[PDB]
């Protein structure tokens, strides 16, 4: 077949995946495809918020 | 890499052992900027866009 096993890819084909992965997570929990506004971006974003302040704050005791 | 050399030269030996893990990071910081980042003026398509 076409598209199976481990063949070659480009970076518009791994930007262009991860929009349908996006569009298709909201379906399940909103059961629409509007997507007026993107709450799953931003929640995401967040937690890497949450991460990067935990990291500068242990590196800050090191540097002391 | 100059830096960390003058000092290792001078004798000071602080940057031995984890004390390594500040010239590390931010070797590893200057790459990300250089190579990825964003596109210029002739590069307007960009993830927000498109």
């Amino acid at each position: 077949g076409s598209g199976y096993g481990l063949g070659l890819s480009t970076r518009t084909q791994v930007t262009g995946y991860q929009f349908l992965a996006r569009r298709t997570a909201m379906a399940l929990t909103r059961w629409r495809v509007r997507m007026e506004i993107e709450p799953g971006r931003r929640q995401t974003l967040a937690v890497v918020a949450s991460v990067s302040a935990a990291l500068v704050i242990c590196l800050g005791a090191l540097l002391w | 890499g100059g830096m960390v050399a003058m000092v290792f030269a001078s004798g000071s030996h602080v940057f031995g052992g984890i004390g390594s893990i500040f010239p590390l990071f931010m070797m590893v910081g200057i790459m990300m900027m250089m190579f990825r980042g964003m596109g210029g003026g002739q590069q307007q398509m960009s993830r927000p866009k498109l």
